[PDB]
């Protein structure tokens, strides 16, 4: 009908990316917009862009930041959590606690991919090390997800600190299996 | 008018000022469909315009007729037009029926200059420049490499005095000097990619990808015009030195990119085939050993035996060849190649590597691109063939990207197959002694070969012509003579005649070798066509390549022999 | 209560996500959508005015990209709503046919949705009447019979499992747990269970039990 | 010391390799572990690219380095799958030059080599030891041994007083793996001048077992080692990777192996409105004319559908074709092409055949003195096509052995105390000449055919090809042959051999159409008409040599079902019935009327 079948009940990865790019990010403007034309946006705030000074930290939307970066008019400041030391600490936390998930940002995977593809020279640390750390974190979380999938039941279920992309990936299977279990239990009564 | 070497930045700024508006596109680029140098130059320009967010259209073109058609089909919103790889020799104003009055926008009496809605930029390496485009016309802008100021002052004065005008004697002298200037042949003086890189350096947008494209464009000329490559090599060396990181101690990473000046060899696809194949399917090796008969094969086997490389090891592919022999190859060549006269195989080339991927040299990359251009995959059939070639242009364009490596591998395989086919055709030509020798020139006509279809493309015919020129002609101590190569297609019943300039022995620095040899066949062909009546086609950009009807070749060759203007 | 364009965009995104992940058809935000359409019209006029008249090139690109993003969001939301209306035409018609029901399609749908619903229902009814229904006896000539062997009216799956993220008030229902964190308590009548939802925690709950919290905006579907 | 460094290097290669943004081997290992596939396939080009020193070490001493690689793979798998599993197998892929099987000699001892051949025999799976639990007879000392299957190991000679060899293996606590033996012959085209084909012994372990069937060309990557059965060693090959052009897994199982990209290529091809013409043109492109025989060969390759009734009766679903014609008709070339294109096929000469050759043979084992059954062309070509050239040359005795195979699709053996019923579901394509070498129209058909009616009735379609001297056809054939001698459409008018073979396999494993009532009515009417015509055509002097029985009705049904299967159509309509009837009239009734 109006909506395709693959877009029903779930978001496509492009939709998840679109949702992610609405979040703020820190940049270093390479031009001086502030006065001592004017952005007039209706979805986000335009005060930050107008009051932008060279080599001064400012906050804008991620998609606007990428658009500026394409023109080489701003250097994206990578998130603090995307450092080698912080990723190592998160890996250690994951290893020490086999029952919970590390408190990573809900958009860590999507943001990491976007920044690796678009902003490669902005990172202070080598890109390959960050890729390896992210891969290891992903495998550990996959092991935890597989272990936790054994407790599906007709009642609720809790998955704390799980990111948005992982939830999007797992939504079909988990939802359908739990729905069928609930249907069987309801029929039993 | 023309722009000097330092005016490239001004021309680029003019293009930015005029043809830049996000509302609609106002920039169109016309590209020669069968020129690797033009392909690389247009790729560099496309990346540069993408950086600045300039809306543009890229249209491959084959021949002057298609240029006229496409220009007639152009819209009125095109402020600037780019002619990359052609247009230098012909009169664009006269050819394109461009009348400046119909193209003007505003005229200022005080300024003395007129503004025109459309502008045309010519990036042509061929010579001689057409003085109408350089000194007469204002709409046509030419990207000169300094030739006009270096050597065309006297012709400039003569043309200006002709325009400004007992006087009959002065007019006679000026028109005589103009005719003498116009009487010379055509050659290539510089690489367009070099000029684009000079522009980028002027505006400071030079990086490693641009340098790689410049290297490819420059080395595309090595096969034919080695003097240009030798002149431009030191600058490429210096630029590679400048752009390379000082420290290489860091271990390889998946994203590491290397660009080294390593010893290259005059061998065919050494790194993507076997050593035996590399020596076998090389123009220089075959020329210096005559590998088209059994004696050449015996000599090659004897050479390989004296180098200490087993025949089984030599035929092994490059990747899996024994590492000891691969490491010693440089020394082995240093001590053994001199005996068999292959001392020229030693050379320095550019090799590019990506992290955890194979390493490919510039010559091999150019060979793959040319193979993709050639075999990648009455008037109606001709149009369909030219459409197929235009389509192949885009496969070649895609191969230039680092993400599309499968296309590069396919091009390498097609290059191997094409070289094998050309070798077979050359063996057939030489065994049959089909190369007739007339005092003025040599002649070779293909009529009943096994692979006649492959030679409808001008590039494949030029490849075969180069193979034949290097073999048994560059050697033998025979006086240099231009060669005529013709092929036949039954599906259309017409010929593809291609004149080829002679070449001095490769790698023989001499005063006479320093001087170039011009290609005079365009003038003779045009004169014969105008005088005769045979419905010949001179629509190809390379004026030396024409299409001749089946019946008229014999009279055409008779007139060519009797003309004596070759 | 209008606040600012940013809040309107945030509410539009929340509504889009909830509609995409919700089993039922949620009420239409009439005022918010009217404001958004008017703002889009004014912004398009402003962009045209600026364009008609090089430092100003980047801002214009930003305006155009933002307009495209907002248009895409609204388009996806409306198309999802139309698909849901397609899947629940008979349900609704039954809602309207009942007078004791509190809900009315005028509040539950926009005018365009009402027109689309009526037109599609009429067209499909004409097709099925000219094809199949006219041959069956009078007893089987009703497209919506609830007394048959299988009910023909497809109601929403009330107990569908959905992902939620507890955010709390932008609270009488709020209470603290043993560990000192704010929490919500909901019941599952079928299983006679009590589930404690902790603020900031992701859960996979049944839609029916979380319906009130979702409507009050205390939780949001992921 | 050095072993630990080698293991660390292999682990780093596994955990660090990447060509764009996917860690190929890490993800591959995780995916393999997910489906309980404890192995890892490594492309040697990637290993060379990552670090040439590792490749040099691997090539220098494969038998000592590969186990370290397996240990590294196991450690990485444990890291990636278990949140704090037998030894994993390493399978190699390479593009190095293939060494002829006969060129393998002393110079290639203990080296990784690539070669191709034909599998002629496979053994029964055996059991090897990996983890052994042992105990001493006297002091009862418990000990364990870990064994790798790469041979340059034994029970300790001295206990840890106890006599020599004091340890006895405890079986219930040990772990074993699977092992198989294969015999690889050299390709017929690669054999030297005037030499018999050479055999080579090969071994495979764990996940490389049950991968090949006898009679299929394969490419093998392995180590050229030697084992002492006194100054000599018996050569053998330790298989490290098997690459074949036939999906053996999908042939012996109802399971079908085809990538999603394949499945969707074969659906698009089936959607072509004129696939029949493409396949007809794709068979024997170098042979002029013979369109009807090419269509018959297409039908034979596709085959019909087999039905098993509730009462147990089974109906044949294979199509047999006979070619009786004059010399120079290109029958043998068609047979060779059929053998080349079919997924499974055996080319045999009637002259050079026997009863025991073509069914199964009782063979006594030299050692055990026990009788076993080997297999012949109709067991080796099970599920395929048997091309019996020179059909006429075959002795009566030999010939008579084929009837049950053709009709009942089984082989019954009662010899040397062996009572069994083998399975031979094959299609027979035979070529033969008349009694006098040409079909003399002066003599009656009965005098031109020495075949008894019993054998002829089993052939679904019989083609009597007569060479007629027509100037136009002669000139056309001469031009075609001259062009062939002196001399690639691939524009949708023809598909290569590999694609056709894959499509044949897919169609056979996917579709089994059925006749519609209209098809049945039309077929019954045509059968009645044909039988009435045959009865009318009879002459008092002789009875029809070419028979028309219920088998011909079954053959026509099979042809219709094969035509329907050609397009992946679940149902066969009158459109296919018409083509089947036309083919039958063009071949069998054409032969009978004469
Ligand atoms: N129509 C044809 N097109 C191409 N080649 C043909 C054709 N007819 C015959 N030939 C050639 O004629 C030769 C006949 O040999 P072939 O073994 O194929 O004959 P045959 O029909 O099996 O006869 P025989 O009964 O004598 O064994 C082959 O080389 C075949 O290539
Ligand atoms: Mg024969
Ligand atoms: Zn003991």
């Amino acid at each position: 009908m109006s909506l395709p079948a693959h877009l029903q009940q779930t978001f496509s990865p492009e939709e998840i990316q679109f949702i992610v790019e609405n979040e703020p990010i820190k940049i270093f403007p390479r031009i001086t917009t502030r006065q001592k034309t004017r952005w007039q946006l209706i979805t986000t705030d335009d005060k930050a862009l107008n009051n932008m000074v060279a080599m001064r930290s400012t906050e804008v939307v991620l998609w606007i930041a990428l658009l500026l970066k394409q023109q080489s008019k701003c250097s994206i400041v990578a998130p603090q959590w995307l450092t080698t030391k912080e990723l190592d600490r998160k890996i250690q936390y994951e290893k020490t606690h086999p029952d919970r998930f590390s408190e990573l940002p809900w958009n860590w995977l999507v943001l990491a991919r976007i920044l690796f593809n678009k902003a490669k020279d902005d990172f202070h640390d080598p890109i390959h090390e960050l890729r390896g750390k992210i891969q290891d974190l992903r495998e550990i979380r996959q092991i935890k997800v597989l272990k936790g999938l054994k407790y599906l039941n007709e009642s609720h279920l809790q998955l704390d600190n799980l990111s948005l992309l992982e939830i999007n990936e797992l939504r079909p299977f988990i939802t359908e299996i739990m729905d069928k279990l609930r249907e069987i239990h309801t029929a039993s009564l | 008018m023309y722009y000097g070497i330092s005016q490239f930045s001004e021309a680029y700024n003019k293009i930015l000022r005029n043809s830049s508006s996000h509302s609609s596109c106002q920039l169109v680029i016309f590209v020669s469909c069968l020129n690797i140098d033009a392909l690389c130059a247009t790729k560099m320009l496309s990346l540069l315009f993408k950086k600045q967010l300039v809306q543009s259209q890229i249209v491959p073109i084959f021949g002057y007729s298609e240029l006229r058609r496409h220009y007639s089909q152009l819209d009125d919103n095109i402020n600037s037009l780019l002619l990359v790889g052609f247009g230098g020799v012909i009169d664009l104003e006269a050819f394109l029926e461009i009348d400046p009055q119909e193209y003007v926008i505003d005229t200022d009496e005080k300024s003395g200059e007129q503004s025109f809605r459309r502008d045309i930029y010519v990036l042509d390496a061929h010579r001689p420049w057409n003085l109408d485009n350089i000194f007469g016309s204002q709409i046509i802008q030419c990207f000169d490499d300094g030739t006009v100021d270096d050597t065309l002052g006297e012709q400039k004065e003569a043309y200006y005095k002709l325009l400004e005008l007992q006087r009959k004697k002065q007019i006679h002298e000026y028109e005589g000097v103009l005719e003498e200037y116009y009487s010379q042949g055509t050659t290539v003086v510089n690489s367009i990619s070099a000029q684009i890189y000079s522009l980028l350096s002027a505006i400071g947008e030079t990086n490693l990808s641009n340098l790689w494209l410049n290297i490819l464009g420059t080395t595309s000329l090595d096969i034919a015009y080695a003097q240009v490559y030798n002149r431009l090599y030191p600058l490429l060396q210096d630029e590679v030195k400048r752009l390379t990181p000082s420290s290489r101690n860091s271990v390889k990473t998946p994203d590491t990119l290397t660009l080294n000046i390593q010893p290259d060899y005059y061998l065919f696809l050494l790194r993507h085939s076997s050593l035996y194949d590399s020596f076998y399917y090389s123009n220089y090796v075959n020329a210096k050993l005559s590998l088209w008969n059994e004696n050449g094969k015996k000599r090659l086997h004897k050479m390989f035996a004296r180098m200490g490389i087993p025949l089984s090891t030599a035929q092994e592919t490059w990747l899996y060849m024994d590492h000891s022999i691969k490491r010693e190859l440089g020394i082995i060549f240093d001590k053994n190649l001199d005996r068999y006269g292959l001392q020229d195989i030693i050379r320095d080339g550019f090799v590019r590597t990506l992290g955890y991927r194979g390493s490919i040299s510039a010559s091999e990359f150019v060979e793959a691109l040319t193979a993709l251009l050639e075999v990648g995959n009455s008037a109606q059939k001709l149009t369909n063939l030219r459409k197929r070639w235009v389509s192949n242009f885009w496969l070649s364009w895609d191969a230039l990207d680092d993400r599309k490596v499968e296309l590069l591998n396919r091009g390498i395989q097609l290059a191997q197959d094409l070289q094998r086919a050309i070798f077979n055709t050359g063996v057939a030509i030489l065994e049959k002694k089909l190369i007739k020798h007339l005092r003025i020139y040599r002649l070779c006509v293909l009529q009943d070969g096994p692979d006649l279809d492959l030679y409808r493309n001008p590039l494949t015919l030029l490849r075969l012509g180069n193979w034949l020129i290097e073999c048994c002609a560059e050697s033998e101590d025979k006086q240099l003579l231009p060669m005529v190569l013709a092929s036949i297609d039954e599906n259309t019943d017409t010929y593809l005649v291609a004149g080829l300039t002679p070449r001095y022995p490769r790698g023989l620095d001499t005063i006479h070798t320093k001087k170039p040899i011009l290609n005079n066949f365009s003038m003779a062909f045009q004169q014969i066509t105008a005088e005769t009546d045979a419905k010949v086609r001179i629509d190809n950009f390379e004026s030396s390549i024409i299409e001749i009807r089946r019946e008229d070749l014999s009279p055409f060759l008779e007139k060519l022999t009797l003309s004596g203007l070759l | 209560i209008y606040v600012s364009p940013q809040q309107d965009f945030s509410d539009l995104m929340k509504s889009w996500k909830n509609e995409r992940c919700s089993p039922e058809l949620l009420p239409y935000p009439h005022q918010l959508m009217k404001r958004l359409l008017n703002r889009i019209s004014m912004q398009s006029q402003l962009i045209e005015n600026i364009s008609m008249g090089n430092e100003s090139k980047l801002p214009l690109l930003c305006m155009e990209t933002e307009l495209e993003r907002l248009k895409f969001v609204i388009r996806s939301y409306i198309r999802c709503r139309l698909s849901k209306i397609d899947k629940f035409s008979l349900y609704l018609r039954q809602l309207n046919e009942d007078e004791n029901s509190l809900i009315s399609l005028t509040d539950l749908l926009s005018k365009d949705e009402i027109k689309y619903h009526d037109t599609h229902s009429l067209i499909w009814l004409k097709l099925v009447n000219d094809s199949i229904l006219k041959y069956m006896p009078e007893e089987l000539q009703a497209i919506n019979d609830t007394e048959g062997s299988v009910n023909m009216i497809d109601e929403p799956d009330w107990n569908k499992f959905v992902f939620i993220h507890v955010n709390g008030p932008p609270d009488p229902l709020l209470q603290e747990n043993e560990f000192g964190k704010p929490c919500y308590t909901v019941t599952i009548p079928d299983l006679k269970e009590e589930v404690e939802l902790t603020i900031g925690s992701i859960y996979v709950m049944r839609y029916e039990v979380i319906r009130d919290l979702l409507r009050d905006d205390k939780v949001a579907l992921i | 010391d050095d072993n630990t460094e080698i293991i660390k290097s292999f682990k780093n290669f596994i955990l660090e390799f990447r060509l764009d943004s996917q860690f190929i081997y890490r993800d591959q290992l995780r995916n393999n572990i997910l489906v309980k596939n404890y192995s890892l396939t490594v492309n040697m080009e990637h290993l060379i690219g990552y670090n040439e020193d590792i490749y040099k070490k691997l090539s220098d001493e494969p038998s000592d380095i590969i186990p370290l690689f397996e240990t590294a793979i196991t450690q990485v798998a444990k890291r990636i799958s278990i949140l704090s599993l037998p030894t994993f197998q390493l399978i190699l892929n390479s593009n190095a030059n293939q060494i002829p099987l006969r060129d393998l000699d002393s110079e290639h001892v203990s080296k990784i080599v690539r070669l191709s051949g034909i599998i002629i025999s496979t053994s029964v799976l055996s059991s090897r030891a990996t983890y052994l639990s042992i105990m001493c007879r006297n002091c009862r000392h418990t000990t364990s041994i870990t064994i790798n299957n790469f041979n340059s190991v034994s029970l300790p000679r001295s206990c840890l007083n106890c006599g020599p060899d004091p340890y006895i293996i405890i079986h219930e606590s040990s772990k074993f793996i699977d092992q198989q033996f294969l015999k690889l012959q050299e390709i017929p085209e690669l054999v030297p001048v005037g030499e018999m084909p050479r055999n080579l012994t090969m071994t495979c372990d764990r996940y490389l077992t049950n991968k090949v069937i006898p009679g299929t060309r394969v490419t093998i990557v392995g180590i050229y080692s030697i084992y002492n059965s006194v100054a000599i060693r018996t050569p053998y090959i330790k298989i490290l990777g098997i690459q074949s052009d036939v999906e053996t897994s999908s042939i012996w199982n109802s399971v079908t192996m085809f990538t999603e990209e394949e499945e969707e290529e074969f659906l698009q091809l089936s959607r072509n409105p004129k696939l029949y013409e493409i396949l007809t043109n794709s068979i024997a492109p170098s042979i002029f004319g013979n369109e009807d025989i090419k269509k018959a060969i297409v039908c034979l390759l596709m085959g019909g559908s087999k039905k098993i009734l509730p009462d147990g009766m089974r109906l044949r679903g294979d199509i047999n074709v006979l070619l009786l014609g004059d010399p120079g008709t290109a029958k043998s070339q068609l047979l060779k092409f059929v053998e080349k294109v079919s997924p499974i096929a055996v080319y045999t000469s009637g002259k050079g055949s026997s009863a025991a050759g073509l069914t199964a043979s009782v063979q006594r084992d030299p050692m055990t003195r026990e009788f076993y059954l080997e297999g012949g062309a109709m067991v080796l070509a099970d599920g395929g096509v048997v091309c019996i050239d020179e059909f006429d040359k075959m002795r009566d005795e030999d010939r008579v052995a084929i009837h049950e195979a053709m009709e009942q699709q089984t082989i019954s053996i009662a010899k040397a105390g062996i009572t069994t019923v083998l399975n031979s579901r094959t299609s027979v394509l035979a070529a033969a000449n008349p009694i006098y070498g040409r079909y003399d129209d002066l003599k009656s058909p009965g005098d031109n055919i020495d075949f008894q009616t019993t054998i002829l009735s089993r052939f679904d379609m019989i083609f009597i090809v007569k060479d007629d001297h027509n100037e136009e056809r002669d000139i056309s054939i001469a031009n075609h042959v001259i062009n062939i001698h002196t001399g690639q459409e691939e524009n949708g008018s023809e598909i290569s051999i590999e694609k056709m073979k894959r499509y044949i396999t897919y169609c056979r494993l996917k579709c089994a159409p059925r006749l519609s009532p209209q098809a049945a009515e039309k077929l019954s009417s045509n059968f009645v008409t044909i039988r009435k015509q045959l009865l009318i055509n009879e002459e008092s002097t002789e009875r029809s040599s070419i028979p028309i029985t219920i088998r011909q009705l079954e053959a026509i049904i099979r042809i219709t079902e094969s035509l329907a299967k050609l397009e992946l159509s679940p149902i066969a309509q009158e459109r296919h019935v018409d083509e089947a009837i036309r083919l039958f009239q063009a071949s069998t009734m054409d032969a009978a009327s004469q």
